[PDB]
């Protein structure tokens, strides 16, 4: 029945600071620590699968989530917020593009479409700010590898190497020691694994650690054969079974 | 404490009072008096009017709804106004569409229902206005009490506005004689401007003062001004 | 959707959102309209604060509303581009249903009763601008000058001004034009709206804009030398005591 | 930092509506109404202040009927429960029109709590003042509900709100236990006489008339109707001779 | 500097007190729920109290049968509970007519718990103070529970329990996994998953129960039903002679 | 197809003398070859002394003198119980009439 | 109802200002500095990022400097999210101007045009202003090389030279002493890269800190050409006029 | 804060009455009813010398029957002016006659409650209350020569004589007295200038004061200013006199 | 139809425009002037459907005159005659189409050259050396391919459309009741007072 919030819940105050949009920024520090590296000839995006409990099934919560064959994503932050993000994100690909022109948008294009879902958050009628960060990892013929993040406030940020949530701090310092022009992919993971170990204080294997990457075409992904233009998905989630391979020699 | 729960109508204080429609009320109080009174042959409506200066003219207290029906006001005209048009519109409704004349129970049941809303919803505030209304339909003659919280009671006798406690007790007191005037209109026109006098605190009714109206068997829904009640003073 | 009425009483009988919308009308550049025997003359000041602005395409106080008709402004810039446009539209409209050009009093109508109706409609506040309306009726060689305000009145005048140090500039012309006779030239009534305009603001061919605006829709901006010429003959003037 | 009680659907930090319960506090302020479940229909009773000579006798009905076989009555803000049974009414044609069959009361019931839990869940509206007794007959037998400010309604054996309310369970729980084996429809008729007598004690200063219905499969082929006459005239003497 | 803890809007530590607040008015109610999975079944386990003799008990109910398949039991106060139902059931109807197959329990619970989140960003909307279990023996699945917040989470679940003393009996499901080793209740009839839920409801309840202390549901292939107070009472009797 | 008119019958006559004014019509109502009554009134008193005729499609007829009746009835309660003088009453009519200029009243008419 | 939640965002102070776009321009006193200098053969921007990392990519970062028209661009102060909302009409007003009169849109129109839409947030609505500050440059056959600023008020002015964003006022005042109307591209490089390092709260300016434009007519080609500096480009020209 | 539309404890619409105390900063303004006519005059009030005293329209024509006289916030006006021509011209063209003056009168009176934030009932889009209060002035052959006094309470009361704005109190006081069943226009003419020279701050001339009249035979006229200057010269006489 | 033409030749647009208005059997006037002035170097003819024609072309130039008074400045010829097929393209999609013919004759001040423009009431533009409307044109057209030449002067283009108006007056079945001239230069916009017996 009948919304009386037609106006902003997101003001400036006297200092120039926009309240809600600080105040989300904050609730993504208390979120569970993911990163993301960019390699030569890939993008791995990383988190700690943080269980409620016990007897809950972690299987059935995914952190990391594909956007697009070609584009995954990941956050730090409230799990709802960015659950209905993803449905939106996944939406637009289509609604604002591949409807237009056949083809999924490349990395840049859906990320500026996720921000506008969100600076929309910061200025709409009777809504708050979405109490998530992302990190948005993608490929797309004409830029190739890209890894980008997504703020409360809807601004976006491209990155070599970044982590964001509780050890971001700490992370980010790892990283910029360990990050070159010239690393592999395999490499890539390595490190990824390496960063978010100083985050997590439990558990250490394939069952409490999400993991996913973007690199070559996976035909056996695909399935179908016949249309030599369709090689198959590039975003690639790791089982459990890959990831505890590279942590018996880390 | 009535500071916080004052604000709207839409807010319940901690006791269950709506304050909103409480000051509605009030404004009735203030409003000049007016008396309602029936037997089985003819009800009838007299109301005081009130003027501002003695160059200005009196304000209408009676309106019109339709042949067989009509009202009496306390408190703010401008809303007696709204709702007297409403039920105008109910009656030719029921004229129209059934060819039925607006049963005086159920224009009370829409007036109630009219009210309500208004108590209920943010934004509007309540009515500030009381109404008497007389009619005569398939059962005889009626009389009803409009409270602008939505409560409608049916009535042999009664009084609203400034004062109106005293003709309220003089009806309580006559009610076995007055209930018997049938077929003579006029004794009971003498009943109502006797009843209320009793209101009269501070001035003599005089002829550009008093208002009549009167609706029975044989009788349309009229009114009376100026030298027509002459004879009642 | 958002209608909450931001234009209301107060206990003492003032609308506040109206009252503070004059302040920011006195807080403006001061502007000022003169009219003569057979012309009506339109002087504004520009700030001094930032000494690098582009005149060539910086926007300019006096615009014109129709051929024959101009308007000047004292308040919030921003605000003053939503009356004129309006106002623009309006003179074409007119002009198409009546086949005939806008009065000079019409025009101040229909802008005065744009910023009336601002002030008792939700969600929205009173436009922080005064107005100089100046020009000469289709066919009328009588010159016409109205002023406009937030709260939607208007009325005309013989000489006024609007905006900051305004009293100062009133109080002027007060005891310096004579309406049993008026100037006579244009060059007579231009020389007063710079002698004015000398009052509120320092020595600055710049700082003072001036537009002359005749009967038939001959309405010319002066430069900045043919204004300085003026300013240098007034100021020699004083001297002579 | 409070004003939790301001607002309607906020919640305070223990996790109550207030609003909610200030209307209860109408409810409770109001007079007193009840009703009885018997072996095949349901009756409703219901107190009637009369504070003037002047109201005319039998003339305010306040027991309502929506459709031919739901019997409604409230006690609190009665425009909040004309404009509850408004809804009702309309609710219960528009399920006749696509099923063709009378609404179920389970069914009604549902529909009435749909409709006030709704008017907590904004800000821009007003919790209903009204406790809401009402049954009827349908396909599978009697029901009798009673609904609350918040929209929590539940099956009942027996249902009192208002004033009264203490005195009316206390008396209506013996029932339960005295005639484990049901009651008949003329029992209960004369029994909630008795009820309402008995809980106008807390109300003794003023004078009240009684208002009776029913709604029973053998006595009223299992449609809501009025107590009328000689069989109230027989509840209002059977109510006398057990208070003395 | 107030008013932040009234609507769905961030304090400045991040929190959304609201929410907070909400999921305090699910324990309102003092009814502790349980759900279980077996070999080929999903059995819930709620609390049954009707303190007033007054009641008809058969209505006192915060079980749903959302669909033919799908089955709810709610911990909250009753008219959150039946709006979240009502909700439910025509949202699973939509779906069957718009996809033309059946409501997946995981699928019904996503969407609750999408609408729930709604509730949370918005703020005309007040979040509902109710948890919500979904039951079912999903057709791809198996026998599955998902649980919905008012923070419009939404998790699956070995096991799970809701209510004021929940603790005692999650601990307790947790303790038999980790001696049993499978995620599930290893029993080919539904009748004995029924049993177990029950006898360890007593366990870590420290509690007896009569069949009208109790209210089971039963989730099997192609149907969802809920237990008479005598099929409990027959229940009730075999974990008697067991003991 | 459809078609929403339908033919009456009837005939009406008005005359004025210097200080009075008659209405005539024929009482029998039709349907093409057959009738429908034998005393079907089509001229009515519509108060403050007017008297009105709309003759052709019955149904139409019958909606424009309700409507003008209501017209009637409403300018008492909105103008202090004035009287309806007769060219107020045409200039009244014609706006009924005229208002349904695009489906309009198969009636001609009479005051 | 809402009435307690609402901030008032389109209100008069009682000094006469607007509440809201005074506190934006505040917000904008903290962003990274934006330079245009307009010259006799062309116009340069350039702008100074915010928080850098060496983590971060900036080959295909792009925060403070976009492209609106074939002609027109514009650079950043404040909010690069409320900015993008802006600048994407922008660019569909410049299409609509081109499919409606088969020319380029005048510079001054595209600038009045989005200065009217953040006077809009300013006086209905109840929403937010946008946080943002632009510099606009710009050409067009009417009045050839044209600079514009606009704020969140909707107020726009034409400048020869103009700061935006933080330490506006030091930055203006550097330039007002170097700037005259007889200058050569080449010399406006230098006095926008001078400023800024001047007005910087880093240790020392570096590329990777910023972003540099140019709108220049071709050296050969005879029509208007805009160059977005890429990073080595701009590690060239900072060691040109002796920065390193 | 508070609702616009909303009852104070006394019984009172708190943006009515407040309303009321914005009218009695308004200028004055004078209505004599007599059986020859109704005059109706207003003080003009000019900020300052050099305002064009002439351009101040406080006195307009409504039909060639129906005269008014605004007092208070006058640009608040212009809309209820606009609804009584309409009202006025859309009447007789439904009807061919003239409006009555209390139908015209109580026509602009339902306009002035519609105000709100999106109400119930019907639909009422404005955000406060009129600031400005009307006297209306006319005849018809029904009820002859009559003056209303409208108010943004939506009420009208019918006026021998009526004062409204700044000095009000003072001249209903004197109007009191002077009224008789039996004036004529000159006298009533005359006595619209005795009062507002009174209650004025400055001194009444033909310039900072306006006169207009309704009659049957030539309708709404407003004085031209040498007609009004030889009245003042008239009054001056006769005071003096004795 | 009436009849509408146009030609440019080296330093001037002339527009020639038929003078009667014809309802069924009767001529009602012989000096009507089929024109509109966009600005003060843009001229536009037309013809059509009764009402439309005028409101079409008063339409159009309220729109022109604002867009020069915002601007201050003056559209070339060009950009004035894609805003008007951009409004018959969008008119010709719409519940009832504006059904007018028009011509633009302008000088364009900035490339000091005339410029012709014919648009039909479906929005189909081009430029051309000489144009015509309705039945008009089935003369005038292999009549002007013939006798014109790029470089003639504007006395030259007038004695061109002398022998397009006895051509029309020889073979069309209507009396037009002649035709009012106009020309377009870069000194604005006149009329030839005399042509109906120049």
């Amino acid at each position: 029945m009948t919304d009386r919030y037609s106006f902003s819940l997101t003001t400036f105050s006297p200092s120039g600071k926009l309240g809600q949009i600080d105040y989300a920024l904050t609730a993504v520090k208390q979120g569970v620590t993911s990163l993301g590296i960019k390699a030569t000839n890939g993008v791995v995006i990383a988190t700690e699968k943080k269980s409620s409990s016990p007897l809950a099934m972690s299987e059935t919560l995914s952190k990391v989530s594909l956007l697009t064959p070609d584009i995954g994503a990941v956050y730090s932050g409230m799990g709802p917020d960015y659950r209905v993000l993803v449905d939106k994100s996944r939406k637009v690909a289509h609604t604002s593009y591949k409807r237009i022109y056949g083809e999924y948008p490349p990395t840049k294009l859906l990320v500026s479409e996720v921000a506008k879902i969100m600076q929309e958050a910061t200025q709409s009628g009777g809504v708050r700010p979405f109490g998530v960060s992302l990190l948005i990892a993608g490929h797309d013929e004409f830029n190739g590898f890209s890894l980008y993040q997504v703020d409360p406030s809807g601004s976006y940020f491209p990155w070599k190497a970044t982590a964001i949530g509780k050890g971001s701090v700490a992370a980010k310092t790892f990283l910029e020691k360990r990050w070159n022009d010239e690393l592999e992919l395999e490499d890539a993971i390595h490190i990824a694994l390496l960063t978010l170990k100083e985050s997590v204080e439990g558990e250490f294997n394939g069952d409490t650690i999400e993991l996913a990457i973007i690199g070559d075409e996976n035909p056996d992904l695909l399935g179908y054969t016949g249309i030599p233009t369709d090689k198959g998905p590039r975003f690639r989630k790791l089982t459990s079974q890959e990831i505890n391979d590279r942590l018996e020699a880390l | 404490f009535r500071n916080n729960y004052d604000g709207d109508t839409v807010t319940f204080s901690p006791t269950g009072r709506l304050f909103q429609v409480e000051y509605a009320l009030e404004a009735i109080k203030q409003g000049s008096v007016t008396v309602g009174l029936r037997s089985n042959t003819h009800a009838v409506l007299v109301a005081l009017k009130r003027n501002a200066d003695e160059l200005s003219s009196y304000q209408k207290k009676i309106i019109k709804c339709d042949e067989h029906m009509g009202l009496s006001l306390a408190g703010l005209a401008p809303d007696a106004r709204v709702l007297s048009n409403y039920l105008r519109q109910q009656c030719n409704y029921s004229s129209l569409v059934f060819n039925r004349k607006l049963a005086v129970e159920r224009a009370g049941h829409l007036l109630c229902d009219k009210a309500q809303k208004n108590t209920q919803s943010y934004g509007g505030r309540p009515y500030g206005v009381g109404l008497l209304i007389i009619g005569y339909d398939k059962s005889g003659a009626h009389l009803l009490e409009f409270q602008p919280s939505g409560n409608v009671t049916e009535l042999y006798g009664t009084a609203i506005g400034a004062r109106s406690q005293g003709a309220k007790t003089y009806l309580e007191r006559t009610l076995d004689t007055f209930i018997k005037i049938d077929g003579n209109p006029d004794e009971l026109i003498k009943a109502g401007v006797e009843a209320i006098s009793q209101s009269l605190r501070d001035e003599s009714l005089t002829v550009d003062n008093l208002s009549i109206a009167i609706v029975g068997k044989d009788t349309p829904f009229t009114i009376y001004d100026g030298e027509a009640v002459a004879k009642y003073i | 959707g958002y209608d909450r009425a931001l234009s209301i009483f107060s206990p003492d009988g003032h609308i506040f959102q109206v009252e503070y919308a004059l302040e920011a009308v006195k807080r403006g550049t001061c502007a000022v309209g003169v009219k003569g025997k057979n012309c009506v003359v339109l002087g504004c000041e520009r700030r001094s604060t930032l000494k690098l602005q582009d005149t060539r395409i910086t926007p300019s106080k006096v615009s014109k509303i129709d051929s024959h008709v101009v308007l000047s402004f004292s308040g919030l810039n921003a605000d003053s581009r939503i009356l004129i446009e309006k106002a623009r539209v309006e003179a074409q409209s007119h002009r198409l249903t009546l086949e005939d050009p806008v009065t000079v009093e019409y025009l101040t109508r229909y802008v005065a009763g744009v910023q009336q109706r601002y002030t008792q409609s939700g969600g929205v506040r009173p436009f922080g601008v005064s107005t100089l309306i100046a020009g000469f009726d289709p066919r009328d060689d009588e010159p016409k000058l109205y002023q406009t305000e937030p709260s939607g009145i208007y009325s005309s005048w013989s000489a006024q001004t609007i905006g900051r140090n305004s009293k100062t500039v009133r109080e002027f012309l007060e005891k310096n034009y004579d309406r049993k006779e008026p100037p006579a030239t244009v060059e007579e009534c231009v020389k007063l709206t710079v002698r004015s305009l000398l009052e509120v603001v320092q020595t600055g061919a710049k700082n003072i804009e001036i537009t002359v605006v005749k009967p038939d829709s001959d309405i010319v901006a002066l430069s900045s030398e043919e204004i300085n010429q003026y300013v240098t003959q007034i100021e020699q003037e004083k001297q002579e005591q | 930092g409070t004003g939790y009680d301001l607002s309607n659907s906020v919640f305070s930090p223990d996790g109550r509506n207030f609003q909610v319960e200030y209307a209860v506090k109408a409810v409770e302020n109001g007079t007193t109404s009840i009703g009885i479940k018997c072996n095949d229909g349901v009756v409703f009773a219901v107190e009637k202040l009369i504070t003037s000579k002047l109201l005319v006798p039998q003339k305010n009905v306040k027991i309502q009927v929506v459709d031919r076989h739901i019997g409604c009555v409230y006690s609190g803000l009665i425009p909040d429960g004309r404009h509850l049974v408004n809804r009702g009414r309309e609710e219960a044609a528009s399920f006749k029109k696509l099923y063709k069959t009378p609404i179920p009361i389970p069914a009604f019931a549902d529909r009435l709590g749909q409709y006030v839990q709704a008017h907590t869940l904004y800000n821009s509206v007003r919790p209903f003042g009204v406790s809401t007794i009402f049954g009827g007959v349908d396909k599978n037998g009697a029901h009798l509900y009673m609904l609350e400010p918040s929209g929590s309604y539940w099956g009942y054996k027996g249902a009192a709100t208002g004033k009264g309310r203490q005195s009316a369970k206390a008396e209506l729980e013996k029932l339960v236990d005295h005639h484990p084996e049901g009651l008949s429809a003329r029992e209960a008729v004369k029994q909630a006489a008795k009820i309402i007598y008995l809980a106008h004690e807390d109300n003794k200063e003023k004078d009240f008339e009684l208002e009776i219905s029913w709604c029973s499969l053998s006595e009223t082929n299992g449609l809501h109707k009025f107590v009328k006459g000689d069989l109230l005239q027989e509840a209002i003497d059977f109510a006398q001779k057990e208070i003395n | 500097a107030g008013y932040d803890r009234h609507i769905t809007i961030f304090s400045p530590e991040g929190r959304l007190y609201q929410v907070e607040y909400a999921f305090k008015a699910t324990n309102q109610t003092n009814i502790n729920s349980l759900a279980v999975r077996g070999k080929d079944c999903t059995v819930v386990i709620s609390q049954k109290k009707v303190p007033d003799k007054l009641l008809d008990p058969t209505t006192v109910s915060y079980i749903f049968c959302i669909s033919r398949t799908i089955g709810m039991v709610v911990n909250g106060p009753i008219p959150d509970a039946r709006n979240a139902a009502l909700r439910a059931k025509a949202e699973a109807a939509e779906f069957r007519y718009k996809y033309g197959y059946d409501m997946p329990c995981d699928v019904l619970a996503k969407r609750m718990a999408n609408l729930s989140q709604i509730y949370t960003q918005r703020a005309y909307m007040r979040p509902l103070g109710v948890i919500l279990t979904f039951v079912s023996v999903d057709e791809e699945l198996g026998p599955s529970i998902y649980k919905t917040d008012p923070a419009g989470y939404y998790v699956g679940y070995k096991a799970t329990a809701t209510g004021p003393k929940q603790q005692e009996i999650t601990t307790n499901l947790e303790n038999h996994f980790k001696k049993s080793k499978i995620d599930h209740i290893n029993e080919e009839s539904w009748e004995k998953v029924v049993e177990f839920a029950i006898t360890h409801m007593i366990d870590a309840l420290g509690t007896e129960f009569s069949k009208n202390d109790l209210e089971v549901g039963v989730a099997t292939k192609d149907k969802f039903f809920t237990l008479s107070a005598e099929n409990i009472e027959e229940r009730l009797v075999a974990i008697a002679e067991q003991d | 197809q459809f078609n929403p008119y339908g033919d009456n019958g009837g005939t009406i006559l008005g005359i004025a003398g210097e200080d009075f004014a008659v209405l005539a019509g024929d009482t029998r109502n039709i349907t093409d070859y057959s009738i429908n009554s034998r005393y079907e009134p089509k001229v009515f008193d519509c108060g403050d002394n007017i008297v009105m005729s709309a003759n052709g499609f019955a149904a139409d007829g019958d909606a424009l003198v309700k409507r003008f009746k209501n017209s009637v009835k409403w300018y008492h309660f909105d103008h202090n119980d004035k009287k309806l003088s007769i060219n107020s009453a045409a200039r009244n009519i014609q706006h009924l009439l005229y208002g349904k200029r695009f489906f309009p009243y198969y009636v001609h008419t009479i005051i | 109802g809402s009435r307690r939640y609402d901030s008032r965002t389109t209100i008069f102070s009682p000094e006469g200002r607007l509440y809201q776009v005074e506190y934006a321009l505040e917000s904008i006193s903290h962003a990274g500095t934006a330079i245009g200098i307009m010259a006799s053969d062309g116009i340069v921007l350039a702008a100074e990022r915010k928080v850098t990392s060496t983590l971060l990519e900036q080959d295909t970062s792009t925060e403070k400097l976009y492209k609106l028209n074939d002609k027109i661009a514009v650079a950043v102060a404040g909010l690069t999210a409320d900015a993008e909302i802006l600048i994407n009409t922008a660019r569909i007003h410049a299409q609509n101007y081109l499919k409606t009169y088969n020319e380029d849109i005048p510079v001054e129109i595209l600038v009045r045009r989005l200065s009217d839409i953040k006077q809009g947030y300013t006086q209905h609505g109840g929403l937010r202003p946008f946080g943002v500050s632009f510099i606009y440059a710009g050409y067009d056959d009417r009045y050839g090389y044209q600079l514009y600023t606009s704020n969140p008020s909707g107020n726009y002015t034409g400048w020869k030279a103009i700061s935006v964003g933080a330490n506006t006022s030091a930055a203006q005042t550097l330039l007002q002493m170097d700037y005259k109307d007889d200058m050569k591209v080449d010399d406006a490089i230098e006095l926008a890269l001078k400023t800024l390092s001047k007005t910087t709260d880093s240790s020392a300016l570096t590329y990777d800190r910023l972003e540099f434009a140019t709108i220049r007519k071709g050296a050969n080609d005879g029509e208007v050409y805009q160059k977005i500096f890429k990073p080595q480009e701009i590690k060239d020209i900072l060691v040109k006029t002796g920065i390193t | 804060d508070r609702g616009v539309s909303t009852f104070s404890p006394e019984g009172r619409l708190f943006q009515v009455e407040y309303s009321l105390e914005a009218i009695k900063l308004g200028s004055t303004a004078i209505g004599i009813a007599t059986k020859e006519g109704v005059v109706l005059g207003v003080e003009k009030r000019a900020t300052s010398p050099l305002l064009e005293s002439d351009s101040i329209e406080k006195i307009v024509e409504i039909d060639r029957h129906i005269g008014c006289a605004m007092s208070g916030l006058t640009a608040d006006a212009r809309s209820m002016i606009e609804h009584a021509r309409t009202a006025a011209v859309t009447h007789n063209l439904y009807y061919d006659e003239d409006i009555n003056v209390e139908s015209l009168t109580q026509s602009v009176c339902d306009l002035a409650l519609r105000f709100g934030e999106g109400a119930s009932g019907e639909e009422r889009l404005m955000s406060r209350p009129f600031g400005v209060a009307l006297l209306i002035a006319g005849h018809d052959a029904d009820d002859g020569y009559q003056l209303f006094h409208a108010e943004p309470s939506g009420t009208f009361y019918r006026y021998n004589a009526k004062a409204i704005g700044s000095g009000s109190e003072g001249a209903q006081a004197e109007l009191l007295n002077e009224w008789h069943s039996s004036l004529t226009l000159k006298e009533a003419e005359l006595l619209v200038l005795k009062i507002l020279k009174q209650v004025m701050e400055e001194k009444l001339d033909e310039n900072n004061a306006q006169l207009s009249c309704i009659t049957k035979q030539d309708g709404f006229k407003i004085y031209d200013n040498e007609k009004t200057a030889e009245l003042i010269k008239e009054l001056k006489e006769k005071e003096a006199a004795e | 139809m009436d009849i509408i033409l146009g030609i440019r030749v080296q330093d001037s647009v002339i527009l020639a425009s038929s003078k009667a208005v014809t309802r069924g059997i009767s001529v009602l006037k012989d000096s009507d002037d089929k024109t509109r002035q966009l600005s003060p170097h843009t001229l536009m003819s037309f013809a059509g459907e009764a009402g439309d024609t005028v409101q079409f072309a008063e339409y159009i130039q309220a729109n022109i005159q604002l867009y020069s008074i915002r601007e201050d400045y003056e559209l070339s010829p060009q950009a004035v005659s894609s805003f008007v097929r951009q409004e018959l393209a969008k008119s010709i999609r719409s519940r009832r189409p504006y059904q007018v013919n028009v011509l633009i004759g302008g000088y364009d001040k900035k490339k000091n050259k005339p410029e012709l423009y014919q648009i039909d009431y479906l929005g189909t533009k081009v430029e051309l050396p000489y144009g015509a409307h309705g039945y008009s044109g089935f003369y005038t057209f292999s009549l002007l391919d013939h006798h014109y030449r790029p470089d003639m002067t504007t006395e030259e283009g007038l004695d061109l459309l002398k022998l397009c108006v006895q051509e029309l007056e020889k073979r069309m079945p209507m009396d037009f009741k002649g035709v009012i001239v106009k020309i377009v230069d870069k000194d604005g916009i006149r009329q030839v007072d005399d042509f109906q017996a120049q």
